[PDB]
RNA sequence: AGGAGUGGAGUGUGCGGCUUAAUUUGACUCAACGCGGGGCAACUUACCGGCUCUGAAGGAUGCCUGUGAGUGCAUGGCAUGAGGCAUGCGGCGGUGGUGCAUGGCCGUUUUAAAUGGAUGGCGUGAGCUUUGUCUUAAGUUGCGUAAGAUGUGAGACCCUUUGACGGUGUUCUACGGAGCAAGGAGGGGAUGGAAGAGAACAGGUCCGUUAUGCCCUGAGAUGAGGCGGGCUGCACGCGCACUACGAUAGAUGGCGCUUCUGCCUGCUGUGAGGGAUGAAGCUGUGUAAGGGGCUUCUGAACGUGGAAUUCCUAGUAAUAGCGGC
C-alpha cells in the first residue's frame, strides 16, 4: 500500500549550546539520570538511548 | 587391580587381539591366560524398503550386535601395544 | 538488515588466526565461539563467497568454510601492520 | 541401554565426517578414513594417494581440517590428531578408479577410451575380475546402460563382504547427471594385506600321499 | 479331499462421484484402494481468506549521501552512525512444471532356471554343436551322442546352535536316486529366513535429498513468518478390516501373581443374545477439543447371508491375547 515518511533535524543539534565569552559553553537540556551525562533525554519522561526505558517525568 | 575390557563390531578382529595378548602377557606378572567371553548385545529396527507407496510392500531388519570380552590380571606396572589395532575398541580401567 | 560494523571486523579476525568456520544452518540463536546471531553470519558471509576468499562445503546441516590463498593475501593489507 | 547407545552416537559421527573429507580431498585419491573416539587425542586417519598436496606446503591445508573437526566434536582445539598415510596399492581401490574415469569425462575423452584406461590398471595390479557400468545420457536424448567386464566376480554368498570393493561416482554435464559404478575382486593373500587370508568355501584341495 | 471365511447387517478407514471460498495431491487387472511407514485441532501442509517481513551477492550507468544514508522508538524528539533510490547483465530461493530429458533406489517377469569366453568339428557365410532318455527343489545328477573340459547363477556359505551321512536293516532302481522301519537330543534340503547371473518395461518416485538438464516465477515475490478455515464436508457405487446373530452361552463370585488370556461356580431356559444412535452430569492432555476416558438412562439393524470368490499341508489353520513402531 504506503507508508509514512520521516522528519530530520539538520540544525537541531545545537540544542541549547549557547556559545558565550570566553567559550562559555551553556549546555540546557540535562540528561538522563540513570545514563550517561552526554545522553540528554527527550522532553517530558522520554529518552533515547534506551527506546523507551529511561522515563524522567519531570 | 587391573581391568581390561573389550569391545567392538567385527569378531574375526577382536579374536586375535584376545589371542595377541595371549603371548605377549603369558611371561610376566600375571598368569591364567584366559578371558571370559559374555554374551552379546542386539540393537534391531524394522523398515520398509519402497521408497514410496509402490509395488508389493517388502520390509527389512537390521543388527547391531556386539561382542564384548573381559580380562582380570592384578599387576603392578607392566602397555601402548594395546593401542595399536583399528577396529577393537580397547578399554582400560 | 545491515550487518553492524563492529561485528563484521570481528569475523575477519577469527578466519586470519584460525583460518576455517562453521555455520550451522538456521536463523535463530547464537553462534557458539563467537556470540553473534546466525542471521548476521549467514549475511556477511554471501560477499565473502562474491569476492573470492573462502570456499563453502555444504554437509547435513552445516556449512564448512575454508580460506584460500587470495583470500589469506588480501586480509593481510586490513588487519596486519 | 550403555554400549549400544554410544555405539550408534559414535557412528553416526563417523557417517557425516567421511561425508566431507572426500568432497575436499576430490582431486587427491581419498580413499577411506577411520574414527577412535577414545584416546588423549581423538586419532583420525586418512589413506590418500597425494600425501604431499593434501597436506600443503608448511601443513597449512592441515591445520584446517584439526580446527574444523574439534568444531563438531565439541572439544578443546588441541584435543583432536589427524594422520596421513598413503595406500599400499593404488589399483586395487575400487573409489579411486571411479573417479579416474570421472576427471577424464570432464576432460574430453569418450567413455570408452576412459573405460579401457580404467580395466587394464586393475589386471596390472593383479585382482580377479572387475566390472564397470555407465548410465546416463550417453550420446543423445535417450538413454541406456552399459557394463564392462573383463575377468571373475561373484555376486551371492557370505564371501561377498569380504572380497569385492565398492565405488561410485557422478558427472554433471551440460545435460545432466551421468553415473558410474565399479566393482573389484580382490586376490586370495594368506599373509592378508592385498586381499583377504580365506579360500572361498566351496574349493576342496586334496594332498598327495608324498 | 478338507477347515475357516469374504460377498448380506451396524460401525472403523481407504477410493470414485457430487458439493464447496478451499475440500492440496500421487497410484487404476494381478503389479491402485489401513498404500506414500499418510493414526491431519496448531505444527505436519503442498490448498483457501486478511495481515507482516526481505531472510535483495557483486559489478555497471543516473541520482542522492558525514553540512547525516538508514534503523529502534506504542510518540515524536532525542539515540545509534554508512549506505540508499531508479534501469539492466546477473547471482539466489521455490512441496512451481516435465518420471516420455536424467542419476540413485524400489517393484514386476523371477517364489523362475537361465547363461559367458576359449579349444575340436559342421557350414562359401551369418551361424550351429540340437529335438533323447532316468532322476532332482534345481542345466540337480546319470547314461546315450562330434565333442572334451572350465567360469557366473543354483548349491556350499551366513543368522546358527553336539561330524546326521539314506549311515544301518528292509522293499524297488536305469547306480542318478525313491519309499517304510529301528536306534536317536535331532531324519530325509535338520527347521524358518536371508540371498539370488544377464536382459526387458517408455512400470513407480522431480512431494526425499545443498541429487540434477531445460522451462516458468521475482517485492502488493509462486521466497520467509504469524492468525483463523479446510484436508474429517454427504443423495449414491466399491476395496480391506473390527464386533455379532446365544446354552459348546451370558451374568456374579472363588482359585492362580508378578503368573496368566485359563480352571471351578447358587442366577438366566430365551431377544437378561447384540450394542449402534442420542440425552444429563463428572474429568485428562494442551495455547486452543461436546475429538480421548467414567457414572445413571435410551437401547437400533442383525434369525449364519444371491451369482461370484480368498487363504491354507502341523506345533500349522482357526480361537484368546501381550510387546515395539
Ligand atoms: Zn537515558
Amino acid at each position: 500500500a504506503k507508508i509514512q515518511d520521516k522528519e530530520g533535524i539538520p540544525p537541531d543539534q545545537q540544542r541549547l549550546i549557547f556559545a558565550g565569552k570566553q567559550l562559555e559553553d551553556g549546555r540546557t537540556l540535562s540528561d538522563y539520570n540513570i545514563q550517561k551525562e552526554s545522553t540528554l533525554h527527550l522532553v517530558l519522561r522520554l529518552r533515547g538511548g534506551g527506546a523507551k526505558k529511561k522515563k524522567k517525568d519531570f | 587391580k587391573v581391568c581390561i575390557d573389550m569391545a567392538s563390531l567385527e569378531e574375526k578382529q577382536i579374536n586375535k587381539v584376545c589371542r595377541e595378548f595371549y603371548e605377549y602377557g603369558k611371561t610376566f606378572i600375571d598368569d591364567l591366560q584366559r578371558e571370559t567371553v559374555l554374551p552379546k548385545k542386539v540393537e534391531s529396527i524394522t523398515t520398509l524398503r519402497n521408497p514410496s507407496g509402490q509395488g508389493t510392500k517388502k520390509w527389512s531388519r537390521y543388527k547391531m550386535i556386539v561382542h564384548l570380552r573381559n580380562f582380570y590380571l592384578e599387576a603392578t606396572h607392566q602397555v601402548q601395544f594395546l593401542r595399536n589395532f583399528p577396529h577393537v575398541e580397547i578399554n582400560l580401567s | 538488515m545491515l550487518v553492524p560494523t563492529a561485528n563484521k571486523y570481528k569475523i575477519k579476525r577469527r578466519l586470519l588466526e584460525k583460518k576455517a568456520l562453521l555455520l550451522e544452518d538456521t536463523v535463530l540463536g547464537n553462534h557458539r565461539d563467537l556470540e553473534i546471531p546466525n542471521l548476521h553470519l549467514k549475511i556477511f558471509m554471501k560477499t565473502m563467497i562474491s569476492y573470492g576468499y573462502v570456499q563453502r562445503i555444504h554437509v547435513w546441516r552445516h556449512s564448512y568454510f575454508l580460506l584460500t590463498p587470495l583470500g589469506e593475501s588480501r586480509l593481510r593489507e586490513e588487519l596486519v601492520f | 541401554d550403555q554400549v549400544l547407545e554410544r555405539f550408534m552416537k559414535n557412528g553416526l559421527m563417523n557417517a557425516e565426517l567421511k561425508e566431507f573429507f572426500e568432497k575436499a580431498l576430490v582431486n587427491e585419491g581419498f580413499s577411506t578414513m577411520e574414527l577412535r573416539m577414545q584416546e588423549t587425542p581423538i586419532k583420525i586417519i586418512l589413506k590418500v594417494a597425494k600425501p604431499h598436496e593434501a597436506i600443503g606446503e608448511k601443513k597449512f591445508r592441515l591445520r584446517q581440517f584439526q580446527h574444523l573437526a574439534a568444531q563438531r566434536l565439541e572439544v578443546p582445539d588441541e584435543s583432536v590428531e589427524i594422520v596421513v598415510e598413503k595406500v599400499h596399492e593404488k589399483g586395487l581401490c575400487a573409489l579411486i578408479q571411479a573417479n579416474f574415469i570421472r576427471e577424464k569425462i570432464l576432460g574430453g575423452v569418450q567413455y570408452r577410451r576412459a573405460v579401457n584406461m580404467a580395466l587394464k590398471t586393475a589386471r596390472h595390479a593383479k585382482a580377479q575380475g572387475c566390472q564397470i557400468i555407465v548410465s546416463g545420457k550417453l550420446k543423445g536424448q535417450r538413454a541406456k546402460s552399459v557394463k564392462f567386464q573383463d575377468g571373475v566376480l561373484i555376486h551371492s554368498g557370505d564371501a561377498v563382504k569380504d572380497y569385492i570393493n565398492t565405488g561410485y561416482a557422478t558427472v554433471e554435464t551440460k545435460q545432466g547427471v551421468i553415473g558410474i559404478q565399479v566393482r573389484i575382486m580382490l586376490p586370495y593373500d594368506p599373509e592378508g594385506v592385498l586381499g583377504p587370508n580365506y579360500p572361498l568355501p566351496d574349493r576342496i584341495t586334496i594332498l598327495e600321499p608324498s
